[PDB]
């Protein structure tokens, strides 16, 4: 049980933890990411994230991201896929990377890799959008005429209300 | 009637639980720290 | 029968209860946070 980092890293330097954790990590990685998981403290719980972005580029295995999901995961989550979002074609990620951006309030930048990335389905995208209401939505007016999905957006306007969406 | 009543009592507090799912759904607007993205 | 809906619904209650519970138990582990110690 060489796996005890996750009380001194209260007290030891992230930089040489990271260079220790990038590296002589075979399938050792994702055991010390599941034990610091599971004590996943406000005060350490950034460092989980600043440690996951380093051996993505060398294995980006579903169940590191089904783990790190299974808890609240607020932003941390969010602020990971924000450095995935580029350099990458997989559309689960970003219906991962929507659904993190709907769990805490970042919408902003969701509408510009909507019109930037074209490599995913709009139809479960607009269908999330539809169904998780953030009372304020108008990414859906952008991806829509990206994809020319209109008629039917013209539509669930109509009936849901009709204030300031289509004029504005 | 008492227990009438109590069952009103049982909907006022299911009245607060639902207010406290309000409060639940707007806490993802404080969960937007700009100082987390550092 | 409505009565037996409402002792459902209290039933869906003492359900939130046990997750109040749940998180109560979580409490003590945010409650340790190194910061705390300078």
């Amino acid at each position: 049980d060489i796996k005890r980092a996750v009380v001194h890293t209260h007290l030891l330097n992230p930089e040489w933890l990271v260079n220790y954790f990038g590296s002589l990590s075979v399938e050792d990685s994702l055991e010390c990411l599941r034990a610091m998981l599971s004590a996943n403290i406000r005060q350490n719980l950034q460092i989980c994230v600043q440690v996951a972005s380093k051996y993505h580029e060398q294995l980006s295995t579903q169940s590191l991201i089904e783990l790190f999901e299974s808890f609240k995961s607020f932003e941390g989550l969010f602020y990971f896929l924000g450095s995935i979002v580029n350099f990458s074609q997989d559309p689960d990620v970003h219906f991962k990377y929507i659904q993190a951006a709907c769990k805490t309030g970042q919408i902003k930048e969701v509408e510009r890799i909507c019109r930037e990335s074209n490599c995913y389905d709009p139809e479960r995208v607009k269908n999330f959008l539809k169904e998780a209401k953030l009372t304020d939505q108008l990414p859906l007016i952008i991806v829509c005429d990206r994809f020319d999905f209109v008629h039917d957006l013209v539509l669930y306007l109509y009936r849901n209300n009709l204030q300031k969406y289509i004029e504005i | 009637k008492e227990y009438l009543t109590k069952v009103d009592k049982l909907d006022a507090s299911e009245s607060l639980r639902k207010e406290e799912e309000q409060a639940t759904e707007t806490q993802p607007i404080v969960y937007g720290q700009p100082q987390l993205m550092l």
